[PDB]
């Protein structure tokens, strides 16, 4: 495939449509439903996974295809999220106090990322392009940035005295930092508690859809202030009970998968591609 | 062919000029030619064939000569002439139809029907006179290895093809770069689309190229070139190359940049037009090379800047189009065109009598297949049948 | 004259636009305004209805054609609201805690529903297609559902024990239940307290507009997660004083009515289709 | 540019070989060396990493491109090893008692495995084809399997009694289980201690080479009894001193890298095939 990636593909605009491949897609794929712990707590049933699997089977998914992964909350799930199967549907409970954290998690799991290690103890770092960010995650991230000049002298911050650096995060389980491009920055990070990587946004992630439970349209998966795209994979629903949410997810699974594309799944479940 | 054309021409002249009350001096030479035709054809038995549902017809010629002693033609003279002319015209129409429905892999240029083969004998060569029609003129030139010329208004030179090529593509078909084109009869509507609007392209420019290889060389061609392809300027849902899915096209039209139309002959650039639109002349060519560019506008008003973000999703897709229309041309070979009726006549005759598909032409005389594989044998057969059809159209 | 038969309409271009019919409609139609009680409490005037009628008369509506209907709150208004005017405008106050209830009310009044009775005690029920929902309304609806399998046996529930059922509503005054289609469900509903009906969404209801007073775009009148359509009949206004709200409503009544259309289901062309 | 589509390549002969790309690859790529702790213990030097970096720099690798990752022993290294460099060389010490564990580690890192989740509590699992295995990893994996018949009843085991199951692993830190294909197995695994995954062997992993230090050819990276392929990425060296081992590795790094290829999956072309 690779040697012919840089080759044209020609198609006639009168080629008959193939039959629906949705049945074959379900019979050969695997679905993961990521829900918060409060969902299973409020459902208060131990066999609900079996019921949901049977309902999915009624909807065409063979038994064994659908998987259910639990996460405590948005913050914990953001610590190196793992996307396991072909189709990942993430139910994210909305909280008006965690808009930026929801935005960061959606940005991380709805886009492809190519990350490299950042030895902040040794080297200064730059964000070369608008697609370049610094993604840091772990138990607690606290990132302090000191912009430098051509002579390495910090601007509004002494290089030695970290206390005069500029705070961009505090005790974050995940943060995507965006500094001015072309300026070398000295970084102070709680490396013992969390890891920071220099990442590049390759493009969208088709196998991951995020359903925001309750709330309003608040996700901003792009750092650009002028753009706040609402892609087809960013759903939003209103809720009073979680059984209704899960029935809505099952009943409209065809529509949800339609909003997602195949071949986007990676061998590894990691949220980014790491190069060291 | 020349004898059949001469028969048709003599009959047409007789129908047009042998009229009640006309001076005999208006038709003296015509009457001599007509009487020579009668003498030559008298005593000969002809058969037009039973190929397909075309009925077998037997033709016998025993006619009196037209008179000469009158000063002005009267009713009797005109009725006698009309009777003879009607029989002869029916014979010529049937011979033309018989020849039109026939094809030979080898001697496609040579006559195929028994009647036309008999007319190619020496005893009928005396019937031959003025060969002035364009088709018979080119037929005689082609019998002598001379440069032929057929003038076509809107020649049907491009086989139908509504196709697209993607240079950048993904399974999701949301960041695409490629070209769409329709090559209709005399039309080339091409459009290069970039979904990213050349945000990441070197120099903020995306090059698009379209090459149309004509199956025959066109000369003295008039071409109208316009900077927009209206056919690819509205939203479309388009099948993928394999047909396994559909993708969404939502063009926003930008002015094509660095438009260069090259008309090439045997790989050599004969004509070149840069940033020219309207009427242009391609004097001799067999290949068209349309190169254009989508240039991202460096200065954008807030709405334009809103259309084109720095990254995905791309909801508005930049498109630059060209339209090429050959209004007139000259070709050494026969072609269908918007003005003549030769292809229509041959196809109609073949369809009306249920002529089974032969070894030369495609089924149903489909023009797209015929021009896609316009081989020398097909060229010979097609010129033969088109010349016969032009002969027949003189009378029918 | 030919009722119950769909005859194609074969109009043409160049027929010339007719004059404005807005004045004639205002002269011949009635307008109902639905507002909460707190609106009248804050206005604190016993003649405000008369003044609004006069102001509407300045806009073309004859006196006595505009009606002012009052409701306590959203929950009380969601108790089978009857909207009988030619044009209905519902001033609905926003509440972040009642997003789903707001959405359900809007869905119930902004759309046409063909409803047939449900007897949960006698039959099992399934939702045939994506337009089929279960709408329950009354003093307090508590719906518990037991999905069944092809062996008419409960899935994660016992058909005889309603305690094992799955709760989708609690103390609701209006709830729209969407379950997985093609599955028979046993239903336990407080039939003595509220009524449930099997309802098919025919399409939009055009004579009803909802003006959300304050808040953000939170309404979702479609059960599809992938779709959250904001139709032209859903207005949103920021507010501090109810008098300004009513002045805005009266001053843009032209625009409000333009966003609406005469109820198709309640005119002679709908005769022998469902009503009138 | 054309991702997700396999375009044929139509190269020709007589195109002339290009110059050596070895120098460019060494300049632009990174090399990871994985060695056991006892190697560093025997070397007993605090600058040996720097000396090896310099020696590699003599061979063309830029300074800072060769990394030295350490692992305690094979069992610890078999706990989801993450090999992220462009080229990975694993110095694996031979132990006659750990032949199967060595084979399993090599099979896991010398091959590509597309893994999807397994929920043994919820579903029964079968291995569809010869490329499907069950890979379990963690602190301690104890897998017991109960084959089932078409009547979903255990064969030589009771689905309700896990003591009657059949043990295929015990205290393993990595194990690859091959069961009879086309048979549903109930699984009892120490999910709290380790995780299991349904993994399909796509093919070779080319950027990972394994140098077996001492011993004989005992590796078997294929479950097929009839095949024991010794690929060019499986070196064997007889050793007495670890310094000699590392000098051999650095001196023949040309040969070692020649035996490897850039990971076909981890490059731009594989975009929308599995990664990147
Ligand atoms: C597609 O559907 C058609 C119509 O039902 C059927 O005849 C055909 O066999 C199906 N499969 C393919 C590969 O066309
Ligand atoms: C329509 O409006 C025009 C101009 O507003 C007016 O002159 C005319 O009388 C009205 N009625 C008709 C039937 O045209
Ligand atoms: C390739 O190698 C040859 C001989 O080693 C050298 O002369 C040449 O410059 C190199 N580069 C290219 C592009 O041929
Ligand atoms: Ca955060
Ligand atoms: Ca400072
Ligand atoms: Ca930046
Ligand atoms: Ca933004
Ligand atoms: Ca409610
Ligand atoms: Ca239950
Ligand atoms: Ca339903
Ligand atoms: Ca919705
Ligand atoms: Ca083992
Ligand atoms: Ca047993
Ligand atoms: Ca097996
Ligand atoms: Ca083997
Ligand atoms: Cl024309
Ligand atoms: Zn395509």
């Amino acid at each position: 495939q690779n040697y012919g990636i840089n080759l044209p593909i020609t198609g006639s605009m009168d080629t008959a449509y193939a039959n629906s491949t949705q049945e074959e897609t379900f019979l050969t794929s695997t679905l993961c439903l990521y829900y918060p712990t409060e969902a299973a707590t409020e459902i208060n049933d131990n066999s609900w996974k079996d019921t949901l699997s049977q309902l999915f089977l009624t909807k065409g998914w063979p038994t064994g295809s659908v998987y259910f992964k639990e996460y405590t909350d948005i913050a914990s799930f953001s610590v190196d999220p793992q996307l396991y199967c072909d189709y990942n549907v993430v139910l994210m409970k909305y909280d008006a106090t965690l808009q930026l954290d929801m935005s960061e998690l959606a940005d991380l799991i709805l886009n492809e990322w190519l990350c490299n290690p950042m030895d902040i103890t040794l080297y200064y770092y730059q964000q070369t392009d608008e697609a370049n960010k610094w993604i840091s995650m772990g138990s607690s991230c606290t990132i302090k940035v000191c912009p430098l000049n051509t002579q390495t002298l910090g601007i509004g911050c002494l290089t030695t005295d970290t206390a005069t650096f500029e705070e961009v995060a505090t005790a974050e389980k995940l943060v995507i930092t965006d500094v001015v491009d072309g300026v070398n920055h000295k970084l102070d990070v709680t490396t013992a508690t969390c890891t920071i990587r220099n990442c590049k946004k390759l493009g969208p992630r088709e196998n991951v859809a995020v359903i925001q439970v309750g709330g309003s349209d608040v996700l901003d998966i792009t750092a650009d202030p002028t753009t706040a795209p609402q892609t087809e994979r960013m759903m939003r629903i209103n809720w009073k009970k979680w059984w209704q949410v899960f029935y809505t997810v099952v009943d409209y699974v065809n529509q949800i998968i339609q909003a997602m594309s195949k071949r986007s799944r990676s061998l590894n479940s990691a949220a980014f591609y790491y190069r060291i | 062919m020349d004898v059949l054309y001469s028969l048709s021409k003599t009959l047409k002249d007789a129908r047009d000029k042998i009229v009640e009350g006309t001076l005999y001096s208006n038709v003296s030479d015509l009457i001599q030619q007509f009487n020579q035709m009668i003498i030559t054809m008298n005593g000969n038995e002809f058969q037009t064939g039973g190929i397909g549902n075309l009925p077998i017809r037997n033709w016998n010629f025993d006619f009196g000569l037209l008179g000469t002693t009158l000063l002005n033609l009267d009713a009797n003279y005109v009725e006698t002439a009309r009777n003879t002319i009607d029989y002869f015209v029916d014979f010529v129409d049937n011979v033309c139809m018989d020849e039109m429905v026939r094809e030979s892999q080898r001697n496609g240029i040579a006559p195929q029907s028994d009647s036309l083969r008999k007319l190619s004998g020496i005893k009928f060569k005396r019937i031959n006179f003025d060969n002035s029609s364009e088709y018979i003129e080119n037929w005689n030139l082609q019998n002598r290895r001379q440069r032929t010329g057929f003038t076509f208004h809107k020649p049907n030179i491009f086989p139908y093809s509504a196709s697209f090529t993607l240079n950048r593509s993904q399974p999701a078909h949301d960041n695409l770069m490629g070209t769409m084109w329709l090559n209709a009869g005399s039309e080339i509507q091409v459009a290069g689309f970039d979904y990213s609007c050349a945000i990441n392209a070197p120099a903020n420019i995306q090059q698009f190229e379209h090459i149309v290889q004509l199956r025959r060389v066109l000369t003295t061609a008039t071409i109208t070139l316009l900077p927009d392809a209206e056919r690819f300027s509205f939203p479309r849902v388009i099948n993928s190359a394999d047909g396994a899915t559909t993708w969404y096209f939502n063009p926003v039209i930008l002015r094509p940049n660095n438009v260069e139309v090259e008309f090439l002959l045997n790989g050599q650039i004969i004509n070149t037009y840069q940033a020219r639109f309207g009427t242009i002349i391609a004097r001799n060519f067999d290949t068209i090379r349309l190169s254009f560019q989508l240039m991202r506008p460096p200065n954008m008003t807030p709405a334009v800047a809103a259309l084109f973000p720095n990254a995905q999703p791309f909801e508005h897709h930049a498109t630059v189009g060209l339209t090429l229309r050959i209004e007139s041309a000259v070709c050494e070979s026969v072609l269908a065109d918007a003005s003549k009726t030769m292809l229509a006549n041959v196809t109609s005759v073949r369809q009306e009598y249920a002529i089974p598909v032969g070894p030369v032409f495609p089924p149903g005389m489909n023009w797209t297949d015929l021009i896609t594989n316009y081989s020398p044998s097909r060229e010979d057969n097609l010129q033969r049948v088109f010349t016969v059809a032009s002969i027949r159209s003189m009378l029918v």
